[PDB]
């Protein structure tokens, strides 16, 4: 640390620490007077940085301040910076580290704060000559280990995002802000933050996404394409270049707004469109939800190949994966344009494949019934309901069905929804269709009725490549003009091809769907099709629907139901989109009433998704109103104030429940105390609000897939035991039915002790039952989500139904609606040219460890589990493919995607 | 005054700031982000 003169080279960086001579005196010296002594300096510069890199090492404060302080005085004082020109502009090399001795090493508060200033101004003046790039990389990529750099040259790169945030901030925008000094554009900067990006990108990883969120167009996302993918293999392998582009996305969701999240993520779908997998394509391009970039990751498969191939038999599973069906209509028929085979391919996009599968699964699972054998009043109507809500999915359950004496025992409204829980034995399946037939052609017109629901159950799993699609059976019951017949005709069509807006389906609904005037309370089911129909894929909003709504209105309020029914289909309609949908709000808002104004809230939810944090604020100054303005002065009506108060609550969690699952999964459990604390102030303040929000509490679970499942459904389940509105106790088990049998083993104890202790009403009881059932599905034969599976950012479409249906006092009419509960998940499988129907190994992970991503990539050491099993719920959703050592390779990557493996053996 | 006559001033104060800042807070967060008297002598004479 002392000096000790010129002895040798190494006494020379001790002479330097405290007091420089070949940086300081002489050279000042030199610049302050001749001008020949401005060649000296060029080569001298050389010498000047070789002594920096030597005393990096050193980190204490002093001995770089002190050693430095009249170089720093001499950038305006003595040199002036122009008093030979280009000789100190190259000769800034050196001083830009002083200034940051004073910024940085030391802290005065006085100075750290100018100087940052003037950092700024030379860093752009330095990047024209793209040196200043070099003093960024000896840094970045370090010579020397010393604590200082590590905090320092954070700062360098802090210049350049200073300015370019400030420029979405505040509009005058470039060097007039005197805050940095310096031009957020111009060919001068643009060519340094390029080259800034190159060296970052390779060694860190902080700074490339804060440029292209402040830049905010999706032009800044196109240049990261180009380097990216030259990176792809030889850099790093593929799975490394993936995990980085989606932590830009994800990481960045909440503060992108509608049209700006959109168009960065297209280019992130471009970027694994280039890339060799083309499994993170399809993936992606599922999120964006638009027609156009499903077909070209179908078509990229396809079309080139003129053999079978890989090819095909690739493109079918990709479009299969997606039990919206969206997919499988859009792809199907360029297997027939093509026709090498028509017969595997068209069966395999379909999700008619997909049954057969289920029989292998099944097989395993086995039948253990647990129905109630009640029998005689309301009690035989709760039983008959409850052997479908135990048998959901493919199940064979025949003979007890084709025991008509019970079936025969259901009156009323009860005959239609036994006849539809028949249907739910057949869910998803081809065969079944007989039973329902023998009711449909004798007897009362209400088990006709029945049997057109069951169909569109039974439909939902083959429905496309022409094979009986529901559209064929169910064209005759709307023509016939009995209403009953009708409504229930267009229910099950739309519940069948769910997602599929194909021409014929479409096309049926479309004249229809517009007779309000004449007064019907079951022409709910007119526009609650339709909006189901459209869910999954983008909006058109369409005119048909719209136009009704209102006419309704004209026509009656008398039907409280008919017009609670109604407000909801319109805003389940705009699901699928968010930025079209700041429009229609508008529209909507044109016409003004009080009973308009609880469309409104609905609707707001939708548009504002995936950016709501306004949202949020705004659904609870709702809340407080009512109360509110009462507050103040202490110190035809009642159709429309219900409406009123009623729509805020459902409009809330809705809400929540969808920002949730875009934005960080952290936030998930912040939500859902926030709800708590919601319900808690209703509680005491409105009696007629409590009602509702109890109800509302269930789907908020369901929908926002909460990562704890014990505690919270149990706990609140008791305190809503003295409470009325038994309904409170279905909306929970479709949450809590998880992977059956791990929640669900405390569940059916909890909800079992209330219902068969209390009995003190017949109607209150049958509430209770239904929940029961529906909750467990024999040792794991299948898992409801509302999710995708394909995505866990993912939202469904046949579990649309379930949404819809806790937001009205129960009814026996309710009963036949909430038969239908769609949104099966499959199994995986290995599959193999002959279509292997057995599993090999995977891993399974409770929780995943990776925090690169917040989704959380399979860790490659998991837990070991045997052949066949169901790809389980939480604690158990990452999932590894284990096959690697028996020389077997995915083509399907899976990280507990619904989707079944497939494999190629060496 | 007495205290009946301070209580109807610091109830009124308070109510309006309580009304505003209730939503005006939640709002503009938001924004960015979507000598000891002696004989006190006057030179100047009054009447």
């Amino acid at each position: 640390m002392v000096d000790e003169s010129d002895k040798k080279q190494q006494t020379i960086d001790e002479q330097s620490q405290i007091s420089p001579e070949k940086q300081t005196p002489n050279k000042k010296d030199k610049k302050k007077e001749e001008e020949e002594q401005l060649s000296e300096e060029d080569a001298k510069l050389k010498t000047d940085l070789e002594l920096l890199v030597e005393r990096l090492k050193e980190d204490d404060s002093s001995l770089y301040e002190a050693s430095l302080n009249a170089l720093k005085e001499s950038i305006k004082n003595s040199t002036s910076s122009m008093t030979a020109v280009p000789k100190p502009l190259k000769f800034l090399r050196p001083t830009y580290p002083d200034l940051c001795s004073i910024y940085d090493k030391w802290t005065d508060p006085n100075l750290k704060s100018s100087l940052a200033d003037v950092l700024s101004i030379l860093a752009m003046t330095y990047s024209e000559n793209g040196k200043h790039d070099s003093l960024r990389y000896r840094l970045l990529s370090d010579v020397s280990d010393f604590e200082g750099w590590g905090h320092e040259y954070i700062r360098h790169l802090a210049l350049e995002i200073g300015e370019v945030y400030n420029d979405q901030v505040e509009k005058d925008a470039e060097d007039e802000t005197s805050s940095d000094g310096s031009k957020s554009d111009g060919s001068a900067a643009t060519s340094g933050f390029e080259f800034s990006k190159e060296d970052t990108l390779r060694l860190c990883l902080d700074i490339v996404p804060y440029f292209l969120k402040h830049n905010g167009e999706e032009d800044a996302v196109d240049l990261l394409l180009e380097i990216e993918s030259i990176d792809k293999l030889p850099q790093f392998v593929d799975e490394n270049t993936f995990q980085r582009v989606c932590q830009y996305m994800v990481a960045c969701v909440p503060l992108l707004p509608p049209p700006e999240d959109v168009a960065f993520l297209k280019t992130a779908y471009s970027i694994y469109l280039s890339q060799n997998e083309l499994t993170d394509a399809i993936a992606l391009a599922v999120r964006l939800g638009e027609e156009d970039m499903i077909r070209s990751v179908f078509d990229a498969t396809s079309d080139p190949v003129m053999h079978k191939q890989l090819a095909y038999i690739l493109a079918a599973q990709k479009t299969s994966f997606e039990y919206e069906g969206v997919q499988d209509i859009i792809g199907n028929g360029k297997l027939s344009e093509h026709f090498l085979y028509l017969a595997k391919e068209l069966n395999l996009t379909g999700p008619k494949v997909p049954e057969d599968i289920y029989k292998s699964h099944l097989d395993n699972s086995k039948s253990v019934f647990s129905s109630a054998g009640l029998d005689s009043a309301q009690q035989n109507l709760a039983s008959s309901f409850v052997n479908g809500f135990l048998n959901l999915g493919y199940c064979n359950d025949k003979l007890i069905v084709d025991n008509d004496n019970w079936v025969y025992k259901t009156k009323g409204d009860g005959m239609t929804s036994a006849v539809a829980s028949i249907g739910s034995i057949y869910q998803w399946n081809l065969d079944g269709l007989q039973q329902l037939d023998k009711y449909l052609y004798v007897d009362e017109p209400e088990v006709k009725a029945g049997a057109l629901l069951g169909i569109g159950i039974s439909a939902s799993g083959v429905h496309d490549g022409e094979v009986e699609p529901a559209l064929l059976l169910l064209q005759d019951y709307v023509t016939n003009p009995d209403t009953k017949i009708s409504s229930a005709a267009i229910l099950g069509l739309g519940i069948a091809f769910a997602g599929s807006k194909n021409d014929e389906v479409l096309g049926l609904l479309l004249p229809i769907a517009a007779s309000t005037d004449l007064p019907i309370e079951t022409a709910a089911m007119a526009s609650l099709a339709l909006a189901h129909v459209f869910v999954g894929t983008c909006n058109g909003d369409i005119t048909t629907s719209i136009m009704d709504n209102f006419l309704e209105r004209t026509a009656i309020e008398l039907k409280t139901d008919w017009v609670r029914f109604l407000a909801l289909a319109l805003g389940i309609l705009y699901m699928g989109q968010g930025e079209q949908v700041d429009d229609v709000l508008e529209t909507i808002s044109a016409i003004e009433h009080p009973m308009t104004s609880a469309i409104e809230v609905l609707v707001g939810s939708c548009a504002y998704t995936g950016t709501g944090d306004v949202l949020l604020i705004q659904d609870l100054l709702h809340r407080l109103t009512p109360k509110n303005v009462k507050g103040e002065e202490d110190a035809e009506i009642k159709s429309e104030e219900k409406k009123g108060k009623s729509s805020d609550k459902d409009a809330t969690t809705d809400g929540k429940n969808d920002d949730e699952e875009e934005e960080k999964e952290a936030g998930i459990v912040d939500e859902l105390a926030y709800a708590v604390l919601g319900i808690a102030l209703i509680a005491l303040g409105e009696d007629i609000g409590k009602e509702m929000s109890l109800r509302h509490f269930g789907h908020l679970m369901h929908y926002g897939n909460e990562h704890i499942r014990r505690m919270v459904p149990l706990a609140m389940g008791i305190v809503s035991v003295s409470d009325p509105q038994m309904k409170v106790f279905d909306t929970l088990t479709r949450f809590s039915h998880d992977a059956d049998l791990e929640v669900s083993m405390n569940s059916i104890f909890a909800m079992g002790l209330c219902g068969a202790g209390t009995n003190n009403a017949r109607l209150a009881q049958l509430l209770r039952q239904l929940a029961s059932y529906y909750s467990r599905e024999q040792d794991a034969l299948f898992i409801t989500r509302l999710a995708q599976g394909l995505l866990h950012l993912g939202k469904g479409t046949m579990t649309m139904d379930v949404f819809n249906d806790a937001h009205v006092l129960n009814k026996v009419t309710l009963a036949s609606i909430l038969t239908t509960a769609v949104g099966l998940v499959s199994p995986s499988f290995m599959l193999k040219h002959h279509q292997l129907f057995y599993m090999l190994n995977a891993g399974i992970r409770p929780k995943f460890i990776l925090a690169l991503n917040d989704e959380g990539e399979p860790i490659k050491v998991n837990v070991r589990v045997g052949q066949a099993v169901e790809t389980v719920g939480q604690a158990g959703r990452p999932k590894k493919i284990t096959g690697w050592i028996t020389q077997s390779t995915p083509v399907l990557l899976n990280h507990g995607e619904r989707a079944e493996l497939e494999t190629d053996e060496y | 005054e007495e205290a009946s006559g301070k209580e109807v001033e610091k109830v009124a104060t308070a109510v309006l700031s309580t009304t505003a800042r209730a939503k005006a807070r939640a709002k503009k967060t938001k924004k960015e982000k979507g000598e000891f008297y002696k004989n006190k002598y006057s030179s100047k004479p009054y009447k």
